[PDB]
């Protein structure tokens, strides 16, 4: 487990040498993601049943 | 001894981390959204009930087009459907009875699973001859499948009981990259979109970044006090869910390098089997150990529906592509599409 | 109806398990019983070209063998050197040793035949044969069938209503003796039934047991001169013993009619009785109750030893006791506290002989019970001999009749061997009394209580003794069955050939053990049993229902309705129940069911997502 600590070391010089972003640049980032593609997703902005496999439609091509 | 001039030295690298985390943490996701407008009640319906497992259904996976899925089971059967339909495209028989994952390639051609036999079988599905057959077997982990997804028709991710997950070329049968870690079993896989990297999560508590190509893991997110069982990325790539045995979900983000959110109630208390999310990334479903499925507002943390519908635990559970529609799978041996 | 049937060809892979666990499938367990080795033959002869060569060559050593002259011998292994030795020899196809082609070529050039002047070749074909080619045999449709005929074998449960009655034919002191037919095939059976009202009444149920065990001891090798037994069985009533017939009396009751005999005519029956004698001696018998009624004949007039119910186990603990009828008992069997052996029977045969010609026991001078002057005329007269007699037959008896065991013909040396040497039977080839082939001087003329803690005595009492039965389906229906189901299969893979046949589905899995069974709700199903689950299907469509092993909490096996079947408790309460079509489909399923349940069981508790959480 000696050669082995040494792997957990030399790892975490990694993860800590990275260049952050504030939380709420991070959250602000993601809300205008929802916001900007709300449009698009059927699960808040229902479709026409005419396009809708799972409703009403009727041709498949 | 010395073990202990560098365990002491693991301690005060670990703080230094969780020193640049609580200096980029000056406001909560929760705060921020405050002000948007509800989801609004999201009481969607099942829509096509797939019949044909015999018993419990182990893990599910759309084809990139939102209509065909694969799926896996206790009957060692492995079925592909149609659901705008509910025809059954292939049924196929698998060499091990002990199957837990499956997946689609994006291109349509192959899927892929595996389970205790700690392969990773790909089929052929337009061989040369018009039929169904194996077309590779990669043998190399050294525990479980217990997730795998495709980069394309050549490369696959795998996770493993072993404790690693690797990069395949099909055509060479072998490793092409391998990835340590984590200290207990990995339980689940997210491939981003721009498949330059894929995160894992597993038993050991924690989720893991890793870059595809160079074979390093990147960063390494903890919080939950239990196993891992599943997680998944959001749309842009820049932050990532998980589910856990600690009965929560909780959304990562990757450039801020912490948690940002957790969705839970004092209500619900059996542990989290899937999750994934709308084509937005507005909406997290989860299924539960509970029989249920709960949507979630990703960004406020209320929940905004439950999906009730199986008589057993939501094994697994995938939204389409193209936002839709959601399939779940059960213990009770039904999938059900649900809009 | 009374006729055989054999499994659908599918009870293979239920049978292969069951011999498998037990070391049934080996060349050497197979080749040995009478029905593999056809089945072996025919698979060797018609379907391997490379295996031919060496059954034919062992099938003609084997005709060797029971030649009976020099002459002959001498001729027929000239053909059998020229053929399988020089011929293969000259065209590059003689699999044996350097070695092996000289024993023979050297007594052969020196015109010395012995019937075991091939055995070096035997052994070597066996090395042969048991390999590549044995697993070529395995791997093949006559071995199914070997498992086909095997099913057959171990689910034998015999009733009265599985034999025709004919005659009676003898009455005993328990019970009566019936003459029979098996509805099976139609071997001409002997049938002693004995009332066990009557046994437990007589106390003889230390002899009735005796009788069974000696009859299983003394059953195997087709013995000319010993009445022995094929079946046991019971019913609530009354224990059954199948025995080869014999319609022709006792030389007891054919002195009561013909007067004494001969010297040239108790020769022949003497020979027959010695060989019934050396087989039992070879096997570690004693028969003890050696006297002319005790010996049956034939209708065309041979004999065989008759009741063994005081025969005797001496290969551990040898007799001290008197037993037997007391005329013709040795000095060690009346001597009270002295350990003796098979030199009882060689006493007690110059007893039953020398009344056989004089018309009395030779120490019985007409005394009816005082059985005392007897045993004392034994212990002190060396019996006095006729003047009449050969000096041949004189010396015989005075060999024989010794009292002291030092002495006597049959003891100090070789066994029965030294008998068969004696200058009285000189004239005799003792392969020939074997074989049957002298002939006979006669030629038959034409004729209240019932306690549970009493059947419990009677326990492991049913037998079948494999290679009677074996013997008896290979001279009967053996032939025209393996070709009526030969046609009843591929008349069924032409059917299932026009409608789309299944392209089995138990291949290429992970499939453990596939068969019918029935259960309940009866239904007849094909089940599959898979490592994590029990699958099945009524004739026609694929598996549509099932069970896992994770919900079986156990499998025993119970009694419903005077049936074996298993009871499988699971998960909710729930109780499922099967019901195989026979024992060793049983016990192997109740066998693989429970390691694979267990097994299951073990493996899901250690994967996190399968096994079941709070």
């Amino acid at each position: 487990s000696i050669a082995q600590a040494r792997k957990l070391v030399e790892q975490l010089k990694m993860e800590a040498n990275i260049d952050r972003i504030k939380v709420s640049k991070a959250a602000a980032d993601l809300m205008a993601y929802c916001e900007a593609h709300a449009k698009e997703d059927p699960l808040l902005t229902p479709v026409p049943a005419s396009e809708n496999p799972f409703r009403e439609k009727k041709f498949f091509c | 001894s010395e073990l202990d001039q560098l365990r002491q030295e693991a301690e005060q690298l670990k703080n230094q981390i969780r020193d640049a985390r609580k200096a980029c943490a000056d406001a909560t996701l929760s705060q921020i959204t405050n002000n948007i407008d509800p989801v609004g009640r999201i009481q969607m319906r099942t829509r096509r009930t797939l019949r044909g497992h015999l018993a419990k259904i182990y893990a599910m996976h759309w084809g990139t087009d939102s209509r065909l899925l694969v799926s896996a089971s206790q009957d060692g059967k492995l079925i592909i459907w149609d659901s705008y339909t509910t025809n059954k495209v292939h049924a196929i028989p698998l060499r091990s009875s002990w199957v837990m994952t499956c997946a689609y390639a994006p291109s349509g051609n192959y899927v892929a699973c595996g389970g205790l036999d700690n392969i990773c079988s790909i089929y052929n599905l337009k061989t040369r001859e018009g039929n169904v057959r194996v077309s590779r077997e990669l043998a190399g982990h050294t525990g479980y499948l217990s997730c795998c997804r495709f980069l394309d028709d050549n490369q696959i991710v795998t996770s493993s009981g072993d404790t690693t997950c690797a990069l395949w070329d099909i055509e060479t049968g072998q490793q092409t990259t391998t990835f340590t870690g984590h200290t207990g079993d990995v339980m689940s896989l997210s491939l981003a979109p721009d498949t330059r990297l894929f995160v894992s999560g597993a038993c050991d508590a924690s989720a893991k970044l890793w870059d595809v190509r160079e074979g390093m893991c990147r960063q390494t997110f903890t919080g939950h006090e239990s196993d891992i069982n599943a997680i998944c990325f959001f749309p842009n790539g820049n932050a990532f869910a998980t589910g856990s045995d600690d009965a929560t979900c909780r959304l990562f983000d990757l450039r801020a390098d912490q948690e940002l959110m957790t969705y839970s109630h004092d209500n619900i208390i059996c542990g989290i089997t899937s999750v994934s999310f709308s084509k937005s990334g507005r909406l997290l479903l989860a299924g539960y150990d509970d029989f249920n499925c709960n949507v979630w507002d990703a960004l406020k943390a209320d929940r905004a529906g439950v999906l009730a519908g199986h008589d057993n635990r939501v094994s697994c559970l995938g939204v389409t592509d193209d936002g839709m529609a959601v399939a779940t799978g059960s213990w009770d041996s039904f999938l059900k599409i649900w809009n | 109806s009374k006729k055989i049937l054999l499994p659908e060809p599918s009870i293979r892979s239920v049978m292969q398990k069951y011999l498998e666990d037990r070391g049934e499938v080996t060349f050497e367990k197979i080749f040995s019983q009478k029905l593999g080795y056809l089945l072996f033959r025919d698979f060797c002869l018609k379907h391997l070209e490379e295996a031919k060569p060496l059954v034919e060559f062992y099938e003609e050593i084997k005709k060797y063998e029971k030649l009976e002259t020099e002459e002959e011998r001498l001729v027929c292994s000239r053909e059998i050197f020229d053929t399988y030795i020089m011929k293969e020899l000259l065209a590059c196809s003689h699999p044996f040793s350097k070695s092996a082609i000289e024993h023979v070529q050297g007594h052969l050039v020196k015109k010395q035949v012995p019937p075991d002047l091939f055995q070096p070749y035997i052994e070597e074909i066996c090395q042969n044969l048991r390999g590549d080619v044995f697993q070529k045999f395995i791997e093949s449709d006559k071995f199914t069938r070997f498992c086909q005929w095997k099913n057959v074998e171990l689910n034998i449960h015999l009733t009265m209503n599985d034999f025709s009655v004919h005659r009676i034919i003898g009455r005993g002191g328990f019970g009566e003796v019936y003459g029979c037919r098996k509805a099976d095939t139609g071997k001409m059976y002997a049938m002693k039934c004995l009332d066990k009202k009557r046994i437990k009444m007589k106390q003889g149920e230390t002899l009735a047991l005796n009788e069974r065990i000696m009859l299983s001891l003394v059953s195997t090798g087709d013995c000319p001169f010993i009445v022995c037994m094929s079946y046991a069985f019971h019913t609530p009533d009354k224990l059954s013993f199948i025995l080869d017939l014999m319609n022709g009396g006792d030389l007891h009751y054919h002195l009561s009619q013909h007067g004494v005999f001969s010297e040239a005519d108790m020769r022949f029956y003497a020979a027959e009785i010695i060989l019934g004698l050396e087989h039992m001696h070879n096997r570690f018998v004693v028969y003890r109750d050696l006297k002319p009624a005790n010996i049956l004949l034939d209708e065309h007039g041979h004999v065989r030893i008759s009741d063994l119910g005081l025969a005797c186990d001496f290969s551990k603990k040898k007799p001290h006791a008197s037993v037997g009828t007391h005329g013709y008992m040795a000095p060690e069997v009346l001597q009270k506290g002295v350990a003796y052996d098979s030199s009882a029977d060689w006493f007690s045969l110059g007893c039953m002989l020398f009344k056989l010609l004089r018309g009395h026991s030779p120490f019985r001078q007409h005394k009816t019970k005082d059985k005392h002057e007897i045993d004392r005329m034994t212990l002190t007269m060396a019996v006095e001999l006729p003047d009449s007699f050969s000096p041949e037959l004189r010396s015989l008896l005075e060999g024989l009749l010794q009292r002291d065991v030092n002495r006597r013909l049959g003891c100090l040396g070789r066994g029965a061997q030294e008998v068969k040497e004696s200058p009285f039977f000189r004239s005799l080839d003792w392969q020939m009394v074997f074989l049957q082939k002298y002939p006979p001087p006669l030629i038959p003329p034409r004729g209240i209580k019932l306690l549970d803690s009493d059947q419990e005595l009677y326990r492991n009492f049913p037998l079948t003794i494999s290679e009677r039965w074996q013997q008896e389906v290979a001279e009967t229906v053996f032939d025209t069955i393996n070709a009526e189901t030969d046609r009843l299969e591929a008349r069924k893979k032409t059917k299932n050939k026009q409608l789309g046949h299944e392209e089995d589905y138990a291949l290429g899995k992970d499939c453990i053990m596939h068969g019918y069974m029935s259960k309940m709700g009866w239904q007849r199903r094909y089940f599959y049993l898979f490592p994590n689950r029990l699958e099945w299907r009524g004739e026609g469509e694929a598996p549509q229902s099932l069970l896992t092993m994770e919900e079986i909490q156990s499998v025993e096996e119970t009694q419903i309705k005077e049936r074996k079947c298993l009871l499988l408790k699971i998960r909710g309460g729930k109780q499922f129940v099967l019901q195989c079509d026979s024992d060793p489909e049983l016990v192997q399923w109740k066998k693989e069911l429970r390691d694979a349940y267990r097994e299951a069981q073990q493996l899901v508790q250690r994967v996190p997502k399968m096994k079941n959480k709070p």
